[PDB]
RNA sequence: AAGUGAUUUUAAUAGCUUCUUAGGAUGA
RNA sequence: UUCUCCUAAGAAGCUAUUAAAAUCAC
């Protein structure tokens, strides 16, 4: 084709430009071009007043330079930066008067649910310098995008909506990760619309700090991280993934609604950005826990996991030593790690699938309520971090409550959420219908450790022979308070414990 | 709809100096990484017998220069970004430039790195005989 | 009066291969 | 009669260009 739609002059002027003040060769009009090289003719002079809108459509970031880090990344290093995905969809208008044949971004929306409404502007070519000014627009003809009609009147100038962005990314991505990975679907008009708020360059460092520099500023030419980016115009070096090149055929609204059904005004500029990453999140994380991909430590990662292992080692021992279960089932643990090794029950590992080892004879079984409603009737089944639709009547469930939002619990597919803590767990939607056969778990602490010889604590929730008496010992007060800290910190983290109907806390007392 | 003005050979180096904080230094380094310099420039059919200066309103070159289209050589007028010199005006756009044919394969890299001498009127170094 | 591309079908044209036909000349 | 070459014609293909027709994404 020998041409490109990049920087294609979009004016409606018939004639071309002078030899000088012509960008390239294809732009000099046929009055000058003779024998593959232009010639000057004094019969007609160069122009002095004119403006030719420029179509910034069809950018190709396939470059590579020795220092310059590339934007477009491939899934396996996009799946490692899952705390820093920001859907991006820009919906745009056209050019109408004295300028035709180009689009230019009008509404921008990210996955934070943030529609910003810029004004139709575009780089016009004065005879001195390539400007940046308003050009008369025309909303896209049709009806499926009808909401764009009353919106071309209520916008902001760009330099006022370049700072709304950096003050929005640096609120979400401030305390999750140190970069931004726009998860964009088209890849087309989403790079025409990044010329206006993205710079790139060699990987520089935050001024006044040491994190990586991911913001710019044309006032004080200096960079910043997300924290020290107050009043900064441009994003620095954003990476970006293209989702429909992972192999999806068809539009978005009919390629997303195949899985999720709770994302919905699908033609606005920010619900087409939440569908853009609810579809990248889903088919990249939904069906596996890679295990192999470790994640950095944002905060409380050690303490939350330690509290979870403590409470899990606690409740299962309490239930076993209380109800004298003959056998205990297990579902969903990758290896064979016995939580209470000093027990009498037979740990049959009904794992979902064999994971990298066969040393302990782990069984393979998937669980569904209508399938296995009457298969397990003996003992108790430990559904720790299982994802089944409904749990049986004898179980000890710990399911992550997905309605709690934190820097750990990223939003996910189908109402479920992505809990990225040293690993990526895609827990599904937390519904009350799953716990019709179970009840909540009271707080308690039970230990068989003998009492050894400060504020006196009187709580009936603690089960020790010392607190059963008049005086509570200092060999159980600190244990009780540390267990309370672990329990409350985990509950605030978002897990939710469930237990079978017949769980009686009094049955533990007669063991003593 | 709309006249096209860019060929696919430049489509990957204009779309990389477009997004760049300082597209001067970000194009010097593009050539060093085995890339190919900007093409499709404007070349004038002058007579090769003229007073060769850096910038002149009419194509005037020696037997070893080659008068180009000024704008074509200003990298900024070639990726349509802002000019860095005060008030944002191009000293090239509108006035013919004459490049030594030793480097006339990529003028866009010549004007970015050389400099016009003020009183000699010629390319400082490539004819600036200020002894 | 004329939004952006991507791949499709045919027609028009050029370049080249092979095959066939005819012509010319060389040599047995 | 055979060989080579050239000229032209007819065929099919290849790539290149031009036009319209359709589809998909946006
Ligand atoms: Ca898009
Ligand atoms: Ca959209
Ligand atoms: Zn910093
Ligand atoms: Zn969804
Ligand atoms: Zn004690
Ligand atoms: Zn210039
Ligand atoms: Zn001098």
């Amino acid at each position: 084709e020998n041409v490109t739609g990049l920087f294609k002059d979009c004016s409606k002027v018939i004639t071309g430009l002078h030899p000088t003040q012509a960008p390239t060769h294809l732009s000099v009009d046929t009055k000058f071009k003779t024998e593959g090289l232009c010639v000057d003719i004094p019969g007609i002079p160069k122009d002095m007043t004119y403006r030719r809108l420029i179509s910034m459509m069809g950018f190709k970031m396939n470059y590579q330079v020795n220092g310059y880090p590339n934007m477009f990344i491939t899934r396996e290093e996009a799946i490692r930066h899952v705390r820093a995905w920001i859907g991006f969809d820009v919906e745009g208008c056209h050019a109408t008067r004295e300028a035709v044949g180009t689009n230019l971004p009008l509404q921008l929306g990210f996955s934070t649910g943030v529609n910003l409404v810029a004004v139709p502007t575009g780089y016009v070519d004065t005879p001195n310098n390539t400007d940046f000014s308003r050009v008369s627009a025309k909303p896209p003809p049709g009806d499926q995008f009808k909401h764009l009609i009353p919106l071309m009147y209520k916008g902001l100038p760009w330099n006022v909506v370049r700072i709304k962005i950096v003050q929005m990314l640096s609120d979400t991505l401030k305390n999750l990760s140190d970069r931004v990975v726009f998860v964009l679907w088209a890849h087309g008009f989403e790079l025409t619309s990044m010329k206006y708020f993205v710079k790139i360059g060699p990987e520089r460092t935050c001024c006044l700090c040491d994190r990586r520099a991911t913001c710019f500023s044309t006032a004080s030419d200096t960079y910043a991280c997300w924290h020290h980016s107050i009043g900064f115009d441009y994003v620095y070096n954003p990476f970006m993934i293209d989702v429909q090149q992972w192999g999806f055929t068809g539009n978005l609204q009919s390629n997303h609604d195949l899985y999720c059904q709770v994302h919905g005004n699908a033609h606005v500029a920010s619900c087409d950005a939440i569908m853009t990453r609810c579809l990248a999140v889903h088919e990249c994380f939904v069906k596996r826990v890679d295990w192999t991909i470790e994640y950095p430590i944002i905060g409380d990662e050690l303490k939350i996991n330690a509290a979870c292992r403590k409470v899990q080692h606690m409740v299962v021992k309490a239930a076993l030593l209380a109800d004298k279960f003959p056998v205990l089932h297990d579902i969903g643990n990758p290896k064979a790690i016995k939580c209470v090794p000093q027990a009498d029950v037979e740990w049959k590992f009904y794992d979902a699938q064999p994971c990298s080892d066969k040393a302990y004879k782990i069984e393979e079984l998937f669980y569904s309520y209508a399938t296995h409603s009457d298969k397990f009737t003996d003992g108790v089944c430990l559904f720790w971090n299982c994802n089944v639709d409904r749990y049986p009547a004898n179980s000890i469930v710990c399911r992550f409550d997905t309605r709690v939002l934190s820097n750990l619990n990223l939003p996910g597919c189908d109402g479920g959420s992505l809990y990225v803590n040293k690993h990526a767990f895609h827990t599904p939607a937390f519904d009350k219908s799953a716990f019709v056969n179970l009840k909540q778990l009271p707080f308690f602490y039970y230990s068989d450790s003998p009492c050894e010889s400060y504020v006196p604590l009187k709580s009936a929730t603690c089960i020790t022979r010392c607190n059963l008496g008049g005086a509570v010992c200092r060999h159980h007060a600190n244990e009780y308070r540390l267990y309370l800290d672990a329990y409350n910190m985990m509950i605030s983290a978002g897990f939710s414990l469930w237990v079978y109907k017949q769980f009686d806390t009094y049955n533990l007392w007669n063991t003593f | 709809a709309g006249n096209a003005t860019e060929v696919p050979a430049n489509s990957t180096v204009l779309s990389f100096c477009a997004f760049a904080v300082d597209a001067a230094k970000a194009y010097k380094d593009y050539l060093a990484s085995g890339g190919q310099p900007i093409t499709n420039c404007v070349k004038m059919l002058c007579t090769h017998t003229g007073t060769g200066q850096a910038i002149t309103v009419t194509p005037e070159a020696n037997m070893d220069q080659e008068s180009f289209g000024g704008a074509s050589c200003c990298l900024y007028c070639r990726c349509h970004i802002d000019h860095p010199n005060p008030k944002g005006f191009c000293d090239l756009k509108g006035k013919y430039v004459q490049i030594p044919t030793t480097c006339a394969n990529d003028p866009v890299g010549f004007t970015l790195k050389n400099t016009v001498c003020t009183v000699c009127g010629m390319w400082k170094g490539y004819g600036c005989s200020c002894d």
